[PDB]
């Protein structure tokens, strides 16, 4: 089981069956059969399976990392500090990668499930989509294979300019 | 090939897609935007003065 | 949901088995060919089945199980898509290929690598249902290179005979010319949408997107042999018959109309690529029935036949008809493969003649094959209420009431009454009139194999237009208000090419003799357009090859400039100071010299 | 890393004291074992690298690197076997102690922290190479294809010493990890574009670059069969590792100092398989099919982009693979027939057909059939290009097809058509060519299952 | 398919064939009559005749043995040779 | 042009040659038999009409006036026999054709299956190794000094001995192994 | 009359109609037998190398290796540099290398510009 809240789906609307014609239809005669022969089977192995399973319970946990100074806080050339807070910006430039690629899975399953109405029906997804990439291109983009939090801080502080300038332009 | 399928978790993709997970439930419940233009905060940031 | 996508992947897995099981074989395997040919049976009845449900209730699902790598932000996994397409090409596909395997047992009896054979036909079907079923565009290019590859193998499979060699290399080169398209598509793609998974292009859909499809465009010239790169199409003739009647007919080469057709939300928008892909399948038709017109090997007939079929496909691409053209993929594939294998039992009872210049008075001589050829050039032509007539009159008629090109229009109809005359043309001179083969008679058709494959697949070219075209659901506007004549266009266009060709055969068996005019020799010689371009585009690049890289750069200049060049200098450096003549007194006055030098001109005493 | 280097040098004594008939059996099983050992190294981390000691590391880079080394010498030695039988016995040893030799400085030298420490073992690795080459080759031109190898190599090397002792003096430290955090830009001047020249030219020699490859089909052909594939299979990547570990230091000087390299390995890839096209020669059709590919390495490396660097080091390690395996199946053409040329014994599929099955599967994965690695990497380098240049689609779908054409023209030549009628001495394949082919292939395919371990450090 | 072919079947067939010519009298040809002597055949004659055998068995025969095969009995041996008949 | 036991064609083949080439090509443009008859008629009255002509210089104009007409007239595709080169089926069996020095490196164990066959190979063999320097002593003796001047090989004069050259050309492939 | 077949580099001229061919005068007698005489001479020696019992290796062909060693070991003994050589390297040689560049350079000079002034769409682009 997963988390219904980060990935999010709306109820199933099913309707119900009306034969209209007097023609027996092959495919409940097949789920019945497959209720027979495939689910019931495999349902008892999985419940042996899980009763070994029981037996002996062990857990793993999720690693947490407590936040270091970044490193806009490190004296130049000071290895140890820099060195830290390179590895806490590396680890969360992983993070947000996948948030990406959870938020394009949302946005497939979306135009998936849909239908043929998903041009209407999938608008806050695009929209999700579209203010998330614009945050990761503004974070990230540009940097090259060599990238580093000195060159993210170098960006970012590029872009704050060109905002400040803009801005007293405007004024 | 044994020994490579059951790497213990090779460079840390599986942690980094549960910590995602992680952030964008936290995000998404308090109404925070899931990712800001800046990685790092403006008001500890100095700029040139011009 | 759970017998849906259960049934899906166990008829692929159930498809991948044999491969396994021929190569973990010691002894030689009891009848392999049966065995594959029951696996492929009842894969066939497995597909069946969510057929029937998504007929049902109209159910698509993906299905994306394994995840195989993440590169930054994209995700690569093995997707699989159970749409319109894919739930109606399968049970085709596996019907089709059930019926040429059986033929295949008949035919390829007495070949002494009957197993490679068949374990090559089952790779390419593999390759063939990783293609329809692709989610991503890395798992479609894998079933692309996939049944390029196999295209190979099984053009070249007499591989003692040269030409064989030189018409799966052409095969090669073309499709390579292909995948640079597809490329090009792909990684447009990735840089401007950031995805491969077509559920976030058709999300996304960008409007400035004339890049991408004339990549794809380019990609299905190359795949389906188009205009400009067709005639590896009729060259792969070469193979055997079974290898031609799958592949060149009815499954390998509908790829790149396939691939077109998956993204019919893309050209949809776009009037430019409509109008391109309109311009070239109308060419390519009408060239392909006109070079089909005068041609003596009956192979090569019916191999420009389905190039002109592949460029009819094209046409009803360009109007914005990609339902009626894969419901056409699905039509023609029946009677094309069931005319190349009656096609294939003439050449077999004649021992191995494919020249229709020898055949005749085989009307009475082999009546089961002459009756499946009858059915099959009728529902080619568009008989009414056969299978081709569910399909192909729909898109006379909606290239008819179209705003549509006026030329491309006129050579669809052109190219309609020469298909009727070279199927008439086929019927006379290989079943009509008195006999031309060789003394002696061997003739026999009565194998159960070649019987039960031929009643198959006639059954299907007889009611699986009707049954598909009654099954499937409205997915446009079907134009159904037209005019008299508008609505006659197809039927009597087709009548008048059956009676200019009768005429045409008539006054052949006169006693008259004309020498050939020039409208002759270009049609009968393909428009000149592998004469001129086998001989040219090869010598160019073979003569850069070797006179200008292999010899004058690397093994001339590139040598001269840096290594020659400068060993040269060392050694005439080496000869001058070496060359002194052992005296005193000359050592000594160079010493004198070097001190007054030092002394006066350098100023070293300063 | 000295729980590879001590068993490394451990197997000088195993060779040196061993029996008259026993020491391939001895050096392979205990090669392999080493090959086996090697998996340790995939401890790699998502933010740090494996940093064993002051003078060692391993990060993602190296260890597909690393691997690829200690796996290919058992291949070597059950590759020289056959045509070392009637040798001297202190001869064979001497040989066995050359490849040794040279997989220890190799193993040194992609974990070497220091960058003057990388220089040093990147330059040992020159002598029992040369060695190899110019006493146990075949031909007459062995000493000219050493002469050519050796002085390529050291003119285009000692500025990168010089070079190399400059970046010492003027930042303070050669040590890799300093230099990651201590780098400064490089702006635009004279000065800095003769460092530039300086830093790369050594590493474009040894890939090779297009007009400095010259020694290339002569060291890869003069060669016996394990210096072919220790030449192809890794030295030839020694440059692509020097490029990835120097780069850091040239910016942002490399985005206008690299047009002209990327114009001469763009163009040079036609020339190579154009040359590839018209060889009547089957060693040099694999050394120019080598130039090719080198030449794909050197693009992707010099745009610098992350897709880039992924797929440069997918294609190094699928390529060494794929260029050892093409040599072995052509020495084993050689060792029948005694001739090189491609022309004299043909049709070999009716006489040898799972060695023609063999050689379908390298030409397969020659031409980047998916899902290899050599079309994963291939096709990562393409959507970089791309997105450095709309045109580099054109130069790589022309490349793209002349590598089919001529992988092909190579198979059909070879394996196919009417046999040679005076050639009867084609005897059946043995044991050990199978096993040394499919020891080349099954790696190879069995990384497509999992190809996350040969991406590179930004993975 | 193919059925096999031995000499008297080759020898019935092309003696059947070369019965068939009008220019050739039926009751005083053999297997060794001769073409331009013993038949009074001209050089034409003995081409169309080969034609006729080249159609008659379905393989062609080159110029360069056609023009040395002057008897009936050459004809039936190189047919099983080139055949391979007799194995 | 390229004959292995003459240097040269004769004027008369090459009249025979071109009667054969248009007839065959007459053929392939008039399918039907009757009319293929009518017409090679026609064209046999026309190759008679000039048989008996002793001027050799208009003979020879007469033929290359009838090359000319012949290539003016050609079908771009004529018919070729299913073996034929240029075929369909030409050189198809190549790959199968394999020699028969492979037989020497079977393998004892698949050597037993096939006892008798092998018994005949070894005697053949022992037969050649025999022959050979006969055959070759009488192909010595036969060459005129300054080499053969055309291709073609002697027979064995004497008895008991085979005619040189032999091997290669009788234990060579069927057409259909 | 008829149209005269008019020879091309990559379509020769017929056997049958090459005037040459029907030349009779006894100095192409001659030479026709001299080259008979040398191709039966030839095809002698490779039958005799060919049909030995004894033999089990390869007829080694002088011609072939003539050709390897013509193709491969001779092209530089045999380079003189004249105004042909050196022009048609140049052409060659920095011809496409430059004619590339050029373009190479001006495309990404076109697209740096075009992005620092925000005018070229790059909404979707994180992938590089
Ligand atoms: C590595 C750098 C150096 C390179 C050279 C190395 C040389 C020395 C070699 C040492 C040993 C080999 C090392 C690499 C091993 C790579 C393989 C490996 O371990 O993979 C792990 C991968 C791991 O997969 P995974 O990552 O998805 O698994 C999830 C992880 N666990 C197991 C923990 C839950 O293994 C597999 O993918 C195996 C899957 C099951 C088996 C395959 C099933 C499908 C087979 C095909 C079916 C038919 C399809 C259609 C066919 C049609 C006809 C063609
Ligand atoms: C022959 C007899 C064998 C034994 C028979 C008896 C037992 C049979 C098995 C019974 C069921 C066992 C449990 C269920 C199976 C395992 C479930 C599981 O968690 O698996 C782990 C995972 C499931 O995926 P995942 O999402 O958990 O993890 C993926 C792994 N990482 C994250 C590292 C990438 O792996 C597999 O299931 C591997 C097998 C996949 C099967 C198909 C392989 C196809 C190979 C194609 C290669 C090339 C692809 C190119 C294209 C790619 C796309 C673009
Ligand atoms: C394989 C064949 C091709 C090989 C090509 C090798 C590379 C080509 C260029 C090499 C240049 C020489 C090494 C330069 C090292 C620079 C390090 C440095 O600090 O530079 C900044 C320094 C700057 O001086 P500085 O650093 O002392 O001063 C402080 C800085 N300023 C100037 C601001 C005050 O550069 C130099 O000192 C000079 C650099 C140019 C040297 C030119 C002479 C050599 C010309 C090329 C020779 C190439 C090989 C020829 C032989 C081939 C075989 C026969
Ligand atoms: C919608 C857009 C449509 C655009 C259409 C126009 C553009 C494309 C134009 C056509 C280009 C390809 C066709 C020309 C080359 C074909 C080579 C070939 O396969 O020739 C076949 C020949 C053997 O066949 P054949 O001679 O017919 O045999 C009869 C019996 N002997 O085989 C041979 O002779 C073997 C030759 C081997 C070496 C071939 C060398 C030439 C390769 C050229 C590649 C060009 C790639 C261009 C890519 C551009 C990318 C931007
Ligand atoms: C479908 C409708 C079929 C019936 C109406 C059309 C008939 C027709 O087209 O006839 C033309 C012609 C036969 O007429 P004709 O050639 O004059 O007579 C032959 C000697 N009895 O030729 C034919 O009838 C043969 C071609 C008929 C093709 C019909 C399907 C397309
Ligand atoms: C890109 C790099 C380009 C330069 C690479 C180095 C030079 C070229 C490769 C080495 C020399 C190749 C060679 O063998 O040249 C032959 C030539 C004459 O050799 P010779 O002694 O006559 O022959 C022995 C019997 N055959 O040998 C000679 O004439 C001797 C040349 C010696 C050059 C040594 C390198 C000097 C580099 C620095 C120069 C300052
Ligand atoms: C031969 C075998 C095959 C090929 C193998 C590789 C050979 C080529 C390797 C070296 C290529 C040349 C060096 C790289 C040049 C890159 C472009 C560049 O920066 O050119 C320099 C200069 C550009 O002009 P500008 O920008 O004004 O320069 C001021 C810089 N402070 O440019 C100019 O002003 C024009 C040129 C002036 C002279 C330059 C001499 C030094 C560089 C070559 C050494």
């Amino acid at each position: 089981s997963w988390d219904k809240d980060v990935y999010p789906e709306p109820p199933r609307r099913t309707p119900a069956p009306s034969p209209q014609t007097s023609l027996p239809n092959p495919i409940t005669y097949l789920t019945k059969a497959f209720d027979l022969l495939v689910d019931r089977p495999v349902t008892l192995v999985r419940e042996f399976i899980e009763r070994q399973h029981a037996k002996n319970k062990y857990y793993y946990y999720h690693r947490e990392f407590r936040r270091v100074p970044d490193i806009t806080e490190c004296h130049e050339k000071d290895v140890l500090c820099m060195f830290e807070a390179e590895m806490q910006w590396k680890r969360d430039y992983k993070v947000d990668q996948e948030i990406v690629n959870i938020i394009q899975e949302r946005l497939k399953a979306c135009q998936q499930r849909e239908g043929e109405s998903h041009r209407q029906n999938c608008a806050k997804e695009l929209q999700q989509f579209t203010q998330v990439v614009k945050a990761y291109q503004d974070r990230y983009h540009d940097l090259g294979a060599h990238y580093s939090a000195r060159k993210c801080l170098a960006k970012q502080k590029q872009r704050m300019l060109a905002e400040r300038k803009a801005t007293k332009e405007a004024a | 090939s044994t020994f490579v399928a059951y790497l213990p978790d090779y460079r840390m993709q599986e942690w980094a897609r549960r910590e995602a997970e992680r952030l964008v439930k936290y995000r998404e419940a308090h109404g925070l935007p899931l990712m800001e233009s800046n990685c790092f905060d403006p008001s500890k940031i100095q700029l040139p003065e011009d | 949901m759970n017998l849906f996508s259960s049934l899906t992947l166990v008829t692929l897995i159930l498809l991948t088995m044999p491969i396994a099981a021929i190569n973990f074989n010691t002894h030689k395997f009891t009848n392999y060919p049966l065995y594959v040919k029951t696996t492929i049976s009842c894969a066939f009845i497995t597909s069946m089945i969510p057929t029937m449900m998504f007929i049902h209730t109209g159910q698509e699902m993906i299905i994306s199980n394994w995840h195989w790598l993440t590169i930054q932000t994209l995700k690569l996994s093995l997707s699989f898509k159970m749409d319109f397409f894919s739930m109606m090409f399968v049970p085709v596909a596996l019907f089709v290929t059930w019926s040429i395997m059986e033929f295949s047992m008949w035919y390829m009896h007495s070949d002494p690598n009957i197993n490679q054979f068949f374990k090559y036909l089952l790779l390419f079907l593999i390759t063939m249902l990783i293609l329809v079923t692709a989610n991503n565009l890395f798992q479609l290019f894998i079933g692309w290179e996939g049944v390029g590859i196999m295209s190979f193998l099984l053009i070249g499979w007499w591989y003692g005979r040269t030409d064989a060699n030189t018409a799966a290399l052409q095969a090669i080169l073309y499709n390579r010319i292909g995948d640079i398209g597809f490329i090009l598509a792909m990684a447009w793609f990735l840089i401007n949408l950031n995805t491969w998974d077509l559920q976030q292009i058709f999300m996304l859909n960008p409007n400035d997107s004339n890049l991408p499809l004339m990549g794809l465009i380019l990609a299905a010239t190359g795949k389906s042999a188009q205009f400009g790169l067709h005639p590896w199409l009729p060259s792969a003739m070469e193979g055997p018959t079974p290898v031609s009647a799958l592949l060149h007919s009815s499954t390998m080469v509908v790829a790149g109309i396939f691939l077109l057709i998956r993204f019919y939300p893309l050209t949809e928008n776009n009037k430019f690529g409509q109008s391109i892909m309109l311009c070239l399948g109308a060419m390519t038709t009408l060239f392909t029935a006109m070079c089909a017109l005068t041609q003596n090997d009956i192979k090569k007939i019916i191999a420009f036949s389905t190039s002109s079929q592949l460029g009819l496909m094209m046409v009803t691409i360009g109007i914005n008809q990609p339902h009626l053209a894969f419901l056409h993929i699905c039509t023609h594939a029946f009677f094309k493969a069931m005319l190349f294998m009656c096609s294939g039992s003439i050449i077999h009872s004649l021992n191995d003649e494919q020249d229709i210049r020898k055949m005749g008075g085989l009307f009475k001589a082999m009546p089961f094959t002459t009756t499946a050829l009858i059915i099959g050039s009728l529902a080619l032509t568009g008989m009414p209420f056969l299978t081709g007539f569910y399909s192909k009159d729909l898109i006379i008629e909606s290239a008819n009431t179209s705003y549509t090109n006026a030329w491309a229009l006129l050579m669809t109809l052109v190219a309609t009454s020469f298909t009727a005359i070279y199927s008439t043309r086929i019927i006379f001179f290989a079943l009509l009139g008195q006999p031309r083969f060789p003394t002696l008679i061997n003739i026999n058709e009565n194998n159960p194999f070649l019987i039960n494959s031929i009643k198959r697949l006639l059954i299907g070219s007889l009611f699986a237009g009707f049954i598909i075209s009654n099954n499937i659901p409205p997915m446009t506007i079907p134009q159904m208000t037209m005019p008299h004549y508008l609505k006659m266009t197809a039927l009597t266009v087709t009548i008048l090419g059956f009676i200019l060709a009768l005429e045409i055969s008539n006054t052949t068996h006169y006693l008259k003799f004309n020498y050939p005019s020039n409208t002759f020799k270009f049609s009968n010689l393909l428009g000149y357009y592998p004469t001129i371009m086998h001989r040219l585009t090869p010598y160019m690049n073979l003569t850069m090859s070797q006179k200008s890289a292999s010899s004058l750069l690397d093994l001339i200049w590139l040598e001269t400039i840096l290594p020659k060049t400068i060993s040269l200098a060392q050694m005439k450096m080496s000869t001058t100071i070496t060359s002194q003549k052992g005296l005193i007194k000359l050592y000594f006055l160079s010493f004198l010299i070097t001190i007054l030098i030092s002394t006066t001109l350098l100023n070293f005493h300063e | 890393m000295l729980k590879y280097i001590i068993p490394t040098m451990m197997l000088m004594p195993l060779t040196w004291l061993s029996k008259n008939s026993m020491i391939w059996i001895n050096t392979t099983l205990h090669s392999l074992l080493i090959s086996l050992t090697s998996l340790l190294l995939l401890n790699q981390f998502g933010d740090n690298s494996l940093n064993f000691s002051l003078t060692f590391f391993s990060d993602s880079l190296s260890t597909p690197l690393l691997i690829l080394t200690m796996w290919l010498l058992p291949l070597m030695l059950m590759a020289s076997q056959h045509h070392l039988s009637k040798e001297n016995l202190a001869r064979k040893k001497l040989f066995i102690s050359m490849l040794i030799l040279l997989q220890l400085f190799l193993i040194m030298t992609f974990t070497a922290t220091e960058l003057i420490f990388f220089y040093i073992m990147f330059e040992a690795t020159l002598v029992p190479t040369l060695i190899i080459i110019t006493r146990w080759g075949n031909q007459t031109e062995r000493l000219n294809a050493g002469l050519y190898f050796l002085f390529y190599t050291l003119a285009g090397s000692l500025p990168l010493l010089v070079a190399l002792i400059y970046i010492q003096n003027t930042m303070g430290s050669l040590n890799f990890l300093i230099l990651q955090y201590w780098v400064q830009p490089m702006p635009n001047s004279w000065s800095n574009t003769f460092m530039w020249l300086a830093c790369m030219m050594a590493f474009m020699v040894k890939m090779p670059l297009y007009g400095l490859h010259l020694w290339l089909p002569k060291a890869h052909v003069e060669a016996p069969i394990a210096g072919s594939m220790v030449l192809a299979a890794i030295l030839l990547k020694l440059g692509g590792y020097g490029m990835m570990r120097i780069t850091l230091l040239l910016n942002p000087i490399t985005d206008f100092m690299a047009y002209p390299f990327i114009m001469l390995s763009l163009w040079g890839m036609i020339m190579t398989s154009s040359i590839c096209l018209r060889q009547t020669d089957l060693k040099s059709l694999i050394a120019y099919s080598s130039v090719s590919h080198m030449a794909l390495v050197i693009v992707a490396i010099l745009i610098q982009t992350p897709w880039s660097y992924m797929g440069a080091t997918a294609l190094m390690i699928a390529h060494g693979l794929t260029s050892s395996m093409l040599f072995c199946l052509a020495n084993s053409n050689y060792e029948r027939v005694h001739s090189r040329t491609m022309i004299l014994a043909r049709g070999l599929q009716t006489l040898l057909p799972l060695m023609a099955a063999w050689w379908l599967l390298a030409s397969l994965t020659n031409l980047a059939l998916p899902p290899s690695i050599n079309l994963i990497g291939e096709l990562f380098v393409v959507m970089s290009t791309f997105s450095w240049s709309n045109i580099t689609i054109i130069l790589m779908g022309l490349n793209m097809v002349i590598t089919a054409l001529y992988s092909l023209y190579m198979l059909i030549t070879t394996q196919r058509g009417k046999h040679t009628h005076h050639i009867n001495n084609i005897l059946p394949s043995f044991t050990r060519e199978n096993a040394l082919m499919s020891l080349h292939m099954l790696p190879l395919l069995l990384l497509s299952l999992n190809p996350k371990i040969i991406l590179g450090p930004l993975y | 398919d193919a059925p096999p072919l031995t000499l008297e079947g080759i020898k019935d067939r092309v003696l059947y064939v070369l019965k068939l010519y009008d220019k050739i009298d039926p009751e005083k040809l053999s297997v060794n009559s001769h073409f331009m002597k013993d038949l009074g055949l001209d050089s034409l004659d003995q081409v169309e005749i080969i034609m006729a055998m080249e159609d008659e068995f379905g393989f062609e025969i080159p110029d360069i043995d056609a023009e040395k095969l002057m008897c009936p009995q050459e004809i039936v041996d190189y047919i099983a040779d080139k055949k391979d008949v007799y194995e | 042009a390229f004959l292995p036991s003459a240097a040269y064609l004769t004027h008369q083949q090459k009249v025979l040659q071109l009667y054969k080439r248009a007839l065959r090509h007459l053929e392939s443009r008039c399918v039907h038999r009757d009319k293929y008859r009518y017409f090679a008629c026609l064209l046999r009255a026309r190759f008679d009409e000039h048989k008996n002509e002793k001027d050799m210089v208009k003979a020879t104009q007469l033929l290359r006036e009838a090359e000319k007409e012949f290539w003016h007239g050609q079908h771009p595709q004529p018919y070729i026999f299913p073996e034929s080169p240029g075929g369909t089926s030409y050189e198809r069996y190549e790959c199968y054709k394999v020699p028969e020095w492979c037989l020497d490196d079977w393998h004892p164990s698949e050597k037993a299956m096939y006892p008798d066959y092998f018994a005949k190979r070894e005697q053949w063999k022992k037969l050649r190794r025999e022959s050979w320097e006969r055959e070759v002593k009488q192909l010595q003796e036969e060459t005129p000094v300054g080499g053969p001047r055309t291709e073609a090989l002697p027979p064995a004069r004497k008895q008991g001995d085979l005619p040189p050259l032999w091997w290669h050309i009788v234990t060579r492939p069927r057409e259909r192994p | 009359s008829f149209p005269k077949y008019e020879p091309s580099r990559l379509a020769s001229l017929p056997t049958t109609l090459d005037p040459a061919e029907y030349d009779i005068s006894s100095e192409t007698r001659k030479a026709q037998a001299e080259r008979l005489a040398i191709r039966s001479r030839l095809k002698r020696e490779y039958q005799l190398q060919y049909n030995d019992p004894s033999r089990r290796g390869v007829v080694e062909d002088p011609a072939l290796i003539r050709w390897t060693c013509a193709r491969s070991a001779n092209v530089y003994p045999n380079f003189r540099p004249n105004t042909k050589t050196s022009l048609l390297g140049a052409l060659f040689g920095i011809g496409p290398l430059i004619f590339w560049y050029y373009v190479f350079k001006t495309d990404r000079d076109r697209k740096e510009k075009l992005i620092q002034e925000g005018k070229l769409d790059r909404t979707f682009n994180i992938s590089y």
